């Protein structure tokens, strides 16, 4: 269905974030399993800001190290290369 | 460059699974609509680090930053053909689609590797299908007549994944015949409720059947489409509507 996971702090962020991922990725835990390639909406807030940026992606990472989630590809399109870019701006601050 | 330790924590993971445990495979069945049933199934590369099971798309990014790709896709194919092996094993005539790049038309030691395993688990070449997209077979275009005429001399079945796509698709044919075609997700998504869709699929096919080519559908994953896709002559489908991927070669075709 929905996921969703908010950021608080450029640490939360940088503990989801999967920058080695073929275009940006995120680790979202959710207690539902994924198998590959499935293609999940999550909606992902990010720290310092409170809009909720809509990512429709594809999982590539199931966890059942730490957490127990799902790692989710951005798209390829500019509406997920957005998201990227707001990331990558907020680490490197 | 408190990365770049990250980096080569992720490079030297890999490493150790190319030369040991750690790569695995997984296997989606492809479905012959027209009804010459085959046991098909296509291929996936997946890797595993203590029940953390992830997608080439987390760490093919990386690999090609260390020209690793090359061995990578010599992994496939031999754990798909000892695969195949097991599988003769169990008295079953299964075939394996299996994804390599264009790098890999230069690859010696590829042709080696196909040649050699296929003796030692006594595997009719036709039980091999090796895809590569179109665009990578235009770029590469001298290096892959090569790797496909050295490797359909072994019986193998060589063919284009993302096929469709622009113009410069049926310029090509011309010049490479490969045995079959693998149509883009972005013709074959909407032939359920278009007509640019399946009056260029329709055209693909009527082009294709008398050349002896196959023509395959991915990504099905409603009746629509699949009612279409019949209709149009289309020779395979996959997709999670068919069947979904797993480790466990369990589909009974027919
Ligand atoms: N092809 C295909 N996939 C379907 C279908 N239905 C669902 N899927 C899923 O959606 C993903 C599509 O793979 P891709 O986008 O072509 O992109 C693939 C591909 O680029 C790459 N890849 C997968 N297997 C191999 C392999 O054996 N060798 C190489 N070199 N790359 C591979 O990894 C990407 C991720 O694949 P996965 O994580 O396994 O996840 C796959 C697969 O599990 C279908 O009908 N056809
Ligand atoms: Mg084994």
């Amino acid at each position: 269905g929905i996921l969703s996971l908010a950021l608080k702090d450029k640490p939360a962020l940088y503990s989801a974030y999967m920058p080695f991922v073929k275009g940006g990725g995120i680790f979202v835990p959710t207690p539902k399993r994924y198998m590959l390639g499935d293609e999940v909406f999550l909606l992902l807030t990010l720290p310092d800001s409170s809009e909720r940026l809509p990512v429709a992606g594809k999982v590539i990472w199931t966890t059942p190290n730490r957490a127990a989630g799902i790692g989710v590809q951005f798209p390829d399109g500019p509406e997920g290369e957005a998201v990227r870019n707001k990331i990558e701006t907020l680490l490197a601050g | 460059r408190a990365e770049e330790e990250r980096i080569e924590r992720w490079v030297e993971q890999l490493r150790e699974a190319l030369v040991g445990d750690g790569f695995l495979l997984h296997y989606q069945p492809v479905l012959n609509l027209q009804g010459e049933p085959l046991e098909l199934y296509q291929a996936f590369l997946r890797l595993e680090r203590n029940g953390e099971m992830m997608s080439p798309n987390a760490f093919m990014a990386i690999a090609e930053e260390h020209d690793l790709v090359t061995e990578i896709d010599r992994w496939v194919v031999a754990r798909a053909i000892r695969q195949l092996g097991e599988r003769q094993r169990a008295g079953h005539k299964t075939h394996l689609l299996v994804r390599i790049g264009p790098n890999s038309f230069s690859d010696p030691q590829m042709i080696d590797t196909i040649r050699e395993q296929l003796a030692v688990y006594g595997v009719p070449g036709e039980r091999l299908w090796l895809q590569t997209p179109e665009s990578k077979v235009f770029t590469h275009l001298r290096n892959a007549q090569q790797f496909l005429a050295a490797v359909s001399a072994m019986d193998c079945k060589v063919g284009l994944e993302q096929f469709g796509s622009g113009l410069d698709s049926f310029q090509l044919l011309a010049h490479f015949h490969p045995a079959f075609l693998k149509l883009d997700r972005g013709i074959t998504g909407d032939i359920a409720s278009a007509r640019d869709s399946q009056e260029k699929i329709r055209e693909i096919t009527s082009r294709a059947q008398p050349a002896g080519i196959l023509t395959m559908a991915e990504f099905v994953a409603d009746a629509q489409s699949m009612s279409s896709f019949f209709s149009a002559g289309v020779d395979y489908v996959q997709g999670d509507f068919v069947a979904p991927t797993g480790p466990l070669m369990n589909y009974e075709f027919g």
